[PDB]
């Protein structure tokens, strides 16, 4: 089974701040048949429904502020956020898609 | 516009059931999969498993935590996901998401706004 590890559990920056975050799968999640890595990022502001952010590592879901970045590749990814806004306060959470799916531990985004 | 709400939540006894309700519009349902996903207090989300669409036969999967135990189904006529839940336990309280799935993205990109399920006696 495959296991997502994210770090940090939480991190802390200013409005305004750029922040990266990591997400690490226990197996490649890259198929060459279709060069796609299949790992997509969500957001999940408290108490209410989450939200794709990213999907095939790297592109950027319809709507989503170019803000956010998905990076990476078979089994090392990661999230950056180049300017914090207000609105972004949420756990992140990266997900493998390769097989049925599985969300990490995700990230806690907390504002300073 | 794409809806998704999720219903039927609420208290249920351990090792009772309940069936979640989640109704769609504003795409053509058969086309996609449809997948539910939980968040416990304080916990991560939880992917618990899928039906496919009408292209692979509406067969499903299910997280090893619910499988066996949870169950999902889907009446094309109306455009609505079932969650067949079973001997729950505390430990399943949480709310409860719909999302719309496939592998067009290999993502859940629509989110209904979840429905709160508490287990306790
Ligand atoms: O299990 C599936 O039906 C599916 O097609 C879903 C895709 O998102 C992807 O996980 C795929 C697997 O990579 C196997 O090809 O399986
Ligand atoms: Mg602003």
């Amino acid at each position: 089974d495959i296991v997502m590890t994210q770090s940090p559990s939480s991190l802390a920056v200013s409005a305004g701040e750029k922040v990266t975050m990591s997400c690490k799968s226990s197996q490649s999640l890259f198929k060459s048949r279709n060069q796609k890595n299949y790992l997509a990022w969500y957001q999940q502001k408290p108490g209410q429904s989450p939200k794709l952010l990213i999907y095939w590592a790297s592109t950027r879901e319809s709507g989503v502020p170019d803000r956010f970045t998905g990076s990476g590749s078979g089994t090392d990814f990661t999230l950056t956020i180049n300017g914090v806004q207000a609105e972004d306060l949420a756990v992140y959470y990266c997900k493998q898609s390769y097989n049925l799916r599985t969300f990490g531990g995700g990230t806690k985004l907390e504002l300073k | 516009e794409v809806q998704l709400v999720e219903s039927g939540g609420g208290l249920v006894q351990p090792g009772g059931s309940l069936r979640l309700s989640c109704a769609t519009s504003g795409f053509t349902f058969t086309d996609y999969y449809m997948s539910w996903v939980r968040q416990p207090p304080g916990k991560a989300l939880e992917w618990l498993g899928f039906i496919r669409n009408k292209a692979k036969g509406y067969t499903t999967e299910y997280s090893a935590s619910v499988k066996g135990r949870f169950s999902i189904s889907r009446d094309n006529s109306q455009s609505i996901l079932y969650l067949q839940m079973n001997t729950l336990r505390a430990e399943d309280s949480a709310t409860y998401y719909c999302a719309r799935d496939g592998y067009y993205a290999d993502a859940m990109d629509y989110w209904g706004q979840g429905t709160s399920v508490t287990v306790s006696s």
